[PDB]
């Protein structure tokens, strides 16, 4: 008998305040660019732990 | 009935941490929530995109100032053009003194190109300053703050202007009016005007916002040989996407053919998406509206751009057909429903699921997210409905009834109400806290109910069915907010029939009207 | 070898019986687009060959049926046998 | 159509047979069709305890010490190697008593079973090797999931494939 | 106010709100005595209504095709009639047509301004008229007789052809 | 359409030589965006044009539907193989940070062919030459039967 | 007539159903079970099947404390 | 078969296409053929075949049929909802935390080399 | 489902005996959508593509209710 059913406003269910963004742009030189997160694992690297 | 009370009370008797005192409070699952309010952007601020496990309001206030002005009449341009620059430099000085000099630099040279035709040396005046002590040594700003600046303006214009900055004290109206009554006064008059707004609150601001019967615009899809499962409409109502039954997604453009890539290649307003193996059963759009998601029966979920009309990602963690895929209300997180009697919540960055939810003795037909975006509602062919905590995994509440399946669900914006639509043809309105349906809307003949939706403000909902009819229902006839407004069963305002067309969806726009989608023509 | 095989598919000298349009439809169904023509003709070719193989299976299994040493019909027994010899599963039709 | 359909069904002489099938069938002590009792009854260990009206031969009394011993073994997937005879024999006696048989497994069963097992696994890994390289490499989990998407007739569904779709972890974690 | 709302649909009622804006923007006053504010702001009120009109036509120019047609026809019929009985109504017509477009002015209205410049007799509002029309043809310059009159001076070329009544000559001497 | 043209030449030679076979028996015993249904029926056309062996659509219709559906499944199985390898999300596939594709774009194709049916590439060269040799082989067999029957009838 | 509609209430059944239950889950469960059972209080909660008349689908229980 | 329509009536589906009854009856024929075939094999097995050791006489009690069906459903025929398996398996997944991060108002994609870059496929 | 009798079984299929097919399938139109207007502010126009009051003739278990 303790649930938390309480909303809050986004920028999406009202108007006049829709924000700007600059990741999915169009360079004049290059075609387009996106947001893609960052690991540390490269190619042709050690796979995983030992076989034991 | 009473046997259930008997057995659960004997259960709770055996549960040693359930004494006779609190077991009766446990039997208070029949008192519902109080009537609560919607968080207008008058008082409650915005929240940031985050996780479900627990600055620049100045920038947004200035964005309000540059938006509301240009969107005004033509008579009022030659006077607010000079209301632009001084408050900009004022707010820049405010933030760079507040303690975010980097942010100050970034929105400075972002918004340094605001009044470049009037001021020519001032950009050089304020470009050779980075640090706070570099301001404390700088003298022009000190003499600037010493005296005030003159401002030529009429009365009613500033009246209505302030009366626009009272309704939006969410992403910044208070700081700007504070800086104004600090410097110019062309917050004492501000406080008097706030009291005037409160006087408007007394019977000048609308109180109830009672029912309002809707407009409609229909979209019948001809010439398909019944090869068509789902529709879906956009957010700003410009596109409508239909998922066929041979791995095809045929984007349509409302009002013209601007559907062209931003590239140099790829040279009408209908865009077809490939990249699928089996039929398509659900599709959903991005609330930033440059992306698109689409589930199928080939246990794939897939992501598309919308400035090149191109896939980017595939997703696979499911063992059987995926029916409906829906985003979060904010973005970043999406969820899917399947025939594997389980549901998986995804992100968009990581490629394998984050959480898996398992409580159904049959297939999970539909999935939806409550407006806070920390809950998910599954509904199934086992004649039951469930709720989940995305972080927890496990089911907070279960709702049972509805002799028959389930097909579609909806959530009313304010956080009390979910809608169950199923083959039984009886719409049921459920209360999350009670777990017992507040109302049992009766209508719709004897046919499956495919889709439904609420209003912008929870005043009204809409069902939409396979008995070739749409059915507007009032919702507040007997609820905790009994709006009646007086002169088969009731809670039924009106029914609009169609030309032998089963209907498949709706989308309330921002405004009064609905927007529908059906098939079969005549 | 292999590189001759995509030296050859491009020109009209080798254009599979399966028309380009139909294979484009079936590429699209199972989810593949590319602005090359070779590969599509190639999947066309492999499918042509596989059906040819069941063709010869049917021909020989028909040739065994009587008189080793009103025209020919490829019936359900011939098909039952060849499809079975593959991995294609049992055809047990019926009446009543 | 419904009334005409029933009338045409009565046109056949099997209207009498249709009229008799009103009762509830399975005229037995019962055949439950629920779920939870199937599960539970398919989860607890059973015990082959016997009657003795006049004589129930076998010359070896039934025991359920064997079932406990069987469920207690260090089965595979904890250890890193396929089980040697003894473990497999201890597990089997348990299953045979648990299903309702009696008598000891006779030391040839284990070996034929190991044989079939290693044949199975050689087939699977040959499939994955046929995936990765056409003609110095090293194999991963994803290749095995790929080949168990292509060829699922190899493994019987249940238990492991669901477990396989809950081990595909992402890089950082 | 009603047009800055976002929760209101206003397709059904444009053809019933247009008459208010037009009967106000013309503002055919039977009285309007001299009171030092008969025109010091009446021009401004007409201007505000004209900008409102520009907004309305720019918004609901897709759900109807007959509206901007009907609006243009009404106003030009009330425009050329010599029995305006007041300069202010014609001024409202002029400044409302000003904030409409680029071409419907120059096709038909040049001859009629020549006409009621032959008729009209005012001293100062004629100056305001010809100067705001100078700025008008200036904003028509970058996008003809008036084309040369704005780009070039049009000395006795566009003036001898397109100007008359000794009024457009004053504005031509004012600027090119 | 040289493949279509040669299968058509097989078709024509089959028509004429089987006609001659039958009359010889008689004389002996005297003493773009496209849709689903068009695709299906085009495939059926192409199929029954394969069948030089029996007779072109000279069998029950159930078998034609059977064959159509089977070849559909096979083509789908091809593409499901290639696209699966292409998504891969495994270190063996996946462009390396230093642009090192352990297996370039072509081994994918060769490999997907290999997984389903065809073993090697040159088996296709083989089946092709086999086809054109089947043409002349059955040609000359029934042509020798024709000449010997022209001798026999005298 | 309607007699046959009232009669057509067959409720068919299968013979046997599978239950997806691996060795590992039930083994850990049973192991920890008999651990706690021997610790707090065979004596566990077990079924009972006879060597004869088996092949049925549900069996009784000992329920020995 | 009209009785197949009668059986359709049990599930409120009176909208068939008339190919379904042919197809499902064909199916049940195929299925039961296989079933009572391998059950006959098992009836032979109790009758202790090899290259000549004894005869083959048929009774085909219900136990053999039960055997022949349980083998089929060993790899077919969607079984009872395996809830407990899924619950524990999902608890194993529902164990490690969320990322608890902020991509700051956009979309966060997987890193390239896990993204697809759906270019025209080419050699 | 042709009939057959034996001294009934009601089974036969007489849809066979083909030798050559050379028919071409005809493509239908693409799937394009037909918007209209319906239900302005509660009232349903019958002038555009809509029904008249002909659901009084519909089967009363189906398409129930009418308030308007």
């Amino acid at each position: 008998n303790l649930d938390l059913s309480v909303p809050l406003n986004p920028h999406r269910a009202t108007a006049n305040l829709k924000p700007e963004v600059k990741y999915p742009y169009y360079d004049p030189e290059t075609d387009t660019v996106v947001h893609e997160h960052r690991p540390d694992a490269r190619g042709n690297m050690v796979n995983a732990d030992t076989v034991d | 009935a009473a046997d259930l009370n008997r057995i659960v009370l004997e259960y709770l008797n055996k549960k040693g941490y359930h004494k006779t005192e609190s077991m009766l409070r446990m039997e208070s699952s029949h008192i519902p929530a109080p009537p609560t309010n919607i968080p207008t952007p008058q008082t409650t601020n915005i929240s940031r995109p985050t996780a479900p496990g627990r600055p620049a309001t100045i920038k947004r206030g200035y964005s309000i100032l540059k938006s509301w002005c240009e969107s005004s009449l033509d008579f009022y341009r030659p006077e607010l053009e000079k209301f632009l620059y001084p408050v900009f430099v004022h707010c820049y000085l405010d933030l760079i003194a507040r303690g975010y000099p980097s942010h100050a630099r970034e929105f400075y040279d972002k918004f340094s190109k605001d009044h470049s035709v009037l001021h020519e040396y001032e950009i050089s005046k304020l470009g050779g300053i980075s640090l706070k002590e570099h301001l404390q040594e700088n003298d022009v700003a000190k003499i600037f703050r010493s005296h005030k600046f003159k401002v030529l303006i009429g009365r009613t214009t500033f009246n209505l202007l302030l009366y626009f900055l009272n309704e939006n004290d969410a992403v910044g109206g208070g700081v700007v009016l504070r800086l104004i009554n600090q410097y110019i006064e062309p917050a004492q008059d501000l406080r008097n005007d706030i009291a005037m707004i409160q006087d408007s609150r007394a019977k000048i601001k609308l109180s109830a916002a009672q029912a309002s019967l809707p407009s409609v615009c229909m979209y019948t899809f001809h010439n398909t040989n019944n090869d068509l499962t789902c529709l879906k409409f956009n957010d700003d109502s410009t596109m409508v996407a239909s998922g066929f039954q041979d791995s095809f997604i045929k984007l349509w453009s409302i009002d013209g053919s601007p559907l062209r890539s931003l590239l140099k290649n790829d040279p009408k307003g209908s865009r077809r998406l490939v990249g699928h193996s089996g039929a398509v059963y659900g599709v959903d759009f991005s609330p930033d509206n440059r992306y698109l998601i689409s589930c199928s029966e080939d246990k794939t979920v897939r992501l598309w751009s919308l400035d090149t009309y191109t896939c980017l990602v595939s997703y696979k963690g499911h063992s059987s057909s995926v029916w409906d895929v829906k985003f979060s209300p904010m973005g970043h997180y999406f969820a899917t429903a399947s025939h594997d009697q389980t549901a998986r919540l995804w992100s968009c960055d990581h490629i394998y699921p984050l959480r898996i939810f398992a409580g159904h003795l049959n297939d999970v037909d539909c999935v939806e997210f409550h407006p806070n975006s920390t809950y998910l509602f599954t509904g199934s062919s086992d004649k039951t409905a469930r709720m989940w905590d995305i972080a927890r995994g496990e089911c907070v509440r279960v709702f049972m009834g509805h002799s028959g399946a389930i097909n579609c669900l909806a959530v009313s914006p304010d956080g009390r109400w979910l809608a169950s639509a199923g083959e039984d043809s009886v719409v049921c309105l459920w209360d999350i806290s009670t777990g017992r349906r507040i109302k049992a809307m009766r209508g719709h003949g004897r046919s499956s109910i495919y889709s439904l939706a609420f209003s912008r403000e929870g005043t009204v909902l809409v069902s939409t069915g396979a008995d070739n009819s749409v059915r507007v229902w009032d919702v507040k006839k007997n609820t905790n907010s009994p709006s009646a407004q007086p002169e088969a069963t009731n809670d039924h305002m009106s029914v609009y029939f169609t030309k032998k067309t089963p209907v498949y969806t709706v989308h309330f726009t921002r405004r009064n009207l609905c927007l529908a989608g059906g098939v079969f023509g005549g | 070898t292999l590189e001759e095989i995509l030296e050859m598919m491009e020109d009209e000298e080798f254009t599979p019986i399966i028309p380009d349009a139909v294979t484009d439809y079936y590429l699209a169904k199972n989810g593949f687009e590319t602005s090359d023509i070779k590969i599509k003709r190639i999947l066309a070719l492999a499918t042509q060959k596989f059906i040819s193989d069941i063709a010869q299976d049917a021909y020989e299994y028909s040739r065994i049926r009587s008189s080793s040493s009103n025209k020919v019909v490829l019936t359900m027994d011939d098909l039952r046998s060849a499809l079975g010899e593959y991995g294609i599963n049992v055809k047990r039709p019926n009446f009543y | 159509y419904e009334r005409l359909k029933r009338d045409i069904l009565a046109l056949p002489v099997r209207e009498r047979r249709r009229i008799k099938a009103i009762t509830r069938e399975s005229g037995k002590k019962g055949m439950v069709n629920s779920v939870i009792t199937q599960t539970r009854q398919a989860l607890i260990p059973k015990v082959p305890v016997v009657t003795r009206p006049t004589n129930v031969p076998g010359n070896s009394v039934q025991w359920a010490q064997d079932v406990i011993h069987g469920f207690q073994a260090l089965l595979a997937s904890e250890i890193y190697e396929l089980p040697e005879m003894d473990n497999l024999r201890t597990r089997m006696t348990g299953i045979s008593r648990e299903h309702g048989l009696i008598g000891p497994v006779d030391d040839s069963v284990i070996e034929i079973m190991l044989i079939g097992l290693e044949q199975h696994l050689k087939g699977i890994v040959e499939a994955a090797i046929d995936i990765v390289k056409y003609r110095r490499h090293t194999l991963t989990i994803e290749d095995m999931y790929d080949t168990l998407e292509q060829y699922p007739y190899l493994v019987e569904p249940g238990g492991t494939l669901l477990r396989l779709q809950s081990v595909m972890l992402h890089d950082e974690d | 106010s009603l047009l800055m709302n976002e929760s209101l649909f206003l397709e059904p009622y444009v053809h019933a709100i247009i008459p208010c804006i037009l009967t106000l923007l013309l503002a055919k006053k039977i009285g309007n005595v001299d009171d030092e504010l008969q025109k010091q702001q009446q021009l401004a009120l007409r201007e505000l209504s004209a900008s409102l009109l520009e907004r309305v036509i720019e918004d609901f120019g897709s759900s109807y095709s007959t509206l901007k047609p009907r609006i243009t026809r009404t106003l030009l019929r009330a425009f050329v009639s010599v029995n305006n009985t007041t300069p202010g109504t014609q001024y409202g017509a002029l400044l409302g047509l000003r904030g409409l477009g680029s071409e419907v002015i120059r096709i038909v209205v040049l001859g009629n301004v020549i006409n009621w410049s032959s008729t009209f007799l005012e001293k100062l509002q004629q100056e305001d008229q010809v100067f705001l029309i100078d700025t008008l043809i200036e904003t028509l310059r970058v996008l003809i007789d008036n084309e040369r009159l704005k780009q070039r001076v049009g000395d006795l070329i566009a003036d001898r052809i397109q100007a008359c009544d000794d009024a457009q000559d004053i504005y031509w001497g004012i600027f090119f | 359409g040289m493949n279509k043209k040669f299968n058509e030449i097989i078709h024509l030679m089959q028509q004429i030589r089987r006609i001659c076979f039958k009359i010889s028996l008689i004389r002996q015993m005297q003493t773009d965006k496209l849709d689903s249904d068009v695709s299906y029926n085009s495939l059926k056309r192409s199929i029954s044009k394969i069948l030089m062996a029996n007779g072109f659509e000279s069998t029950a219709p159930f078998c034609s539907d059977v064959i159509t559906q089977i070849a559909e499944n096979y083509f789908g199985n091809l593409v499901k193989t290639l696209k699966n390898h292409i998504e891969s999300k495994s270190i063996n596939k996946v462009m390396g940070d230093a642009k090192f594709q352990k297996v370039s774009n072509k081994d994918i194709l060769l490999l997907s062919l290999l997984e389903n049916g065809v073993e090697s590439p040159d088996a296709l060269y083989e089946y092709y030459n086999e086809n054109i040799v089947k043409q002349i082989s059955k040609l000359e067999g029934l042509k020798s039967r024709l000449s010997s029957f022209l001798a026999e009838l005298l | 007539h309607q007699v046959l509609d009232g009669v057509a209430k067959s409720y068919p059944l299968p013979l046997e159903r599978k239950v997806i239950m691996p060795a590992r889950s039930r083994s850990s469960f049973l192991r920890m079970r008999e651990m706690f059972a021997g610790a707090i209080l065979l004596y566990s909660r077990t079924a009972v099947i006879d060597v004869d008349r088996a092949g049925d689908y549900y069996f009784s229980v000992r329920a020995s404390p | 078969v009209r009785l197949l329509h009668l059986i359709f009536a049990t599930q409120n589906i009176y909208s068939y296409q008339d190919h379904v009854p042919l197809q499902l009856m064909d199916f049940a024929y195929r299925y039961t053929t296989g079933t009572l075939q391998d059950a006959t094999i098992y009836s032979d097995h109790a009758h202790a075949s090899n290259a000549g050791n004894a005869g083959t006489n048929a009774q085909l009690t219900t136990e053999d049929i039960r055997l022949a069906i349980a083998a089929r459903t060993n790899y077919q025929f969607k079984p009872v909802p395996p809830k407990e398996l899924l619950l524990e398996l999902a608890a194993e997944r529902n164990k490690k935390p969320l990322p608890a991060v902020i991509p700051t108002w956009g979309i966060r994609l997987p890193p390239e080399k896990y993204c697809l870059t759906g270019k025209d496929w080419v050699l | 489902f042709k009939e057959a009798l034996v001294g009934y079984v009601d089974d036969d299929e007489v849809d066979f005996e083909k030798l050559i097919n050379e028919p071409l399938p005809k493509v239908p139109r693409f799937s394009t959508f037909t918007a209209h207007w319906l239900a302005i502010e509660g009232v349903q126009p019958a002038i555009p593509q809509n029904p008249s009051p002909n659901d009084i003739k519909n089967i009363l278990p189906i398409n129930r209710g009418s308030m308007e």
